[PDB]
DNA sequence: TTCATCCTACCTCTGATTGGTCAAT
DNA sequence: AAATTGACCAATCAGAGGTAGGATG
């Protein structure tokens, strides 16, 4: 189903936590009075990442705006998924190995195979 | 192109990470750098797919619809569905 | 390393491998590590700035 | 023709970058 | 004992945002 990625590879309580976060995101994304200027990530840097690829010619203002939101969500859910492993190892510090472990739980993250060996 | 421009700024990435964790949590430098690389690849991965479809259709501009289509194509169906109403409201 | 990965992602993963290799060469990146800092001027500022006894930049009133 | 919105270049104004010490591990 | 390393502080400057003028669809 269209939401399978939300819980994919997660166990027990973690499923509820990620599901509830997504619900929160979806509710926000439905809000009627968005400020399309204010984001945690700078639009110009998103555009620059996009423009690093010479195949990309022109870019609608729509695209960095969607990425601004999408990337926020991506960082948040991956961080929440990774924290599970830090807690499992009774650690207070999130390590790279926690991110690698999180990535291994869902094939949605297969695109990062070379980024995080 | 400047080499740092292939990535989103690390401080912004780390700040989003900090908000996703308990207040007592710490984040290794390597974890911030890793996350930075992951989220930047996410943009480039989806963009490349959108770009190639744009080129095939002889359109020069990548738009919001192109991003959403690439997202579902690449197995990010949840991201595409969640951002659908966001795009439509932006457009009105 | 597996032969089969996410079927929706595989072809784009291969295309991105080529693009990343080309970009690394474009940017003249050879070592497998980042610089200690990005900007000489920002390094200099951080080196020059007054600190407290605990190494922190002085608090602003 | 008029409308929408891209590009680049230029201008404001600024917020991400940054390291010595302490403390946790 | 010794080594490792992440939070802490905020001012300067690389750069984000805004947009005029031109172009495109």
């Amino acid at each position: 189903g269209t939401w399978a990625n939300v819980n994919q590879g997660l166990q027990g309580t973690a499923r509820d936590i990620l599901t509830t976060y997504w619900q929160h995101v979806i509710n926000h994304l439905e809000s009627d009075n968005h400020d399309y200027k204010i984001h945690q990530l700078p639009l110009a840097r998103i555009k620059k990442v996009m423009k690093a690829d010479p195949e990309v010619k022109m870019i609608s203002a729509e695209a960095p705006i969607l990425f601004a939101k999408g990337c926020d969500v991506f960082i948040t859910e991956l961080t929440m998924r990774a924290w599970i492993h830090a807690e499992d190892n009774k650690r207070r510090t999130l390590q790279r190995s926690d991110i690698a472990a999180a990535l291994s739980k869902s094939d949605m993250f297969d695109f990062l195979i070379d980024i995080v060996p | 192109m400047k080499e740092q421009d292939r990535w989103l700024p690390i401080a912004n990435v780390a700040r989003i990470m900090k908000l996703a964790l308990p207040e007592n949590a710490k984040i290794a430098k390597e974890a911030k750098e890793c996350m930075q690389e992951c989220v930047s690849e996410f943009i480039s991965f989806i963009t490349s797919e959108a770009s190639e479809k744009c080129q095939q259709e002889k359109r020069k501009t990548v738009n919001g619809e192109d991003i959403l289509f690439a997202m579902t194509s690449l197995g990010f169906e949840n991201y595409a569905e969640a951002l659908k109403i966001y795009l439509s409201k932006y457009r009105e | 390393s597996p032969l089969y990965v996410n079927a929706k992602q595989f072809h784009r993963i291969l295309k991105r491998r080529v693009a990343r290799q080309k970009l690394e060469e474009q940017l003249r990146l050879t070592s497998k590590g980042r610089k200690p800092y990005l900007h000489e001027s920002r390094h200099n500022h951080a080196m020059r700035r007054p600190r407290g006894p605990g190494g922190r930049f002085l608090t602003a009133d």
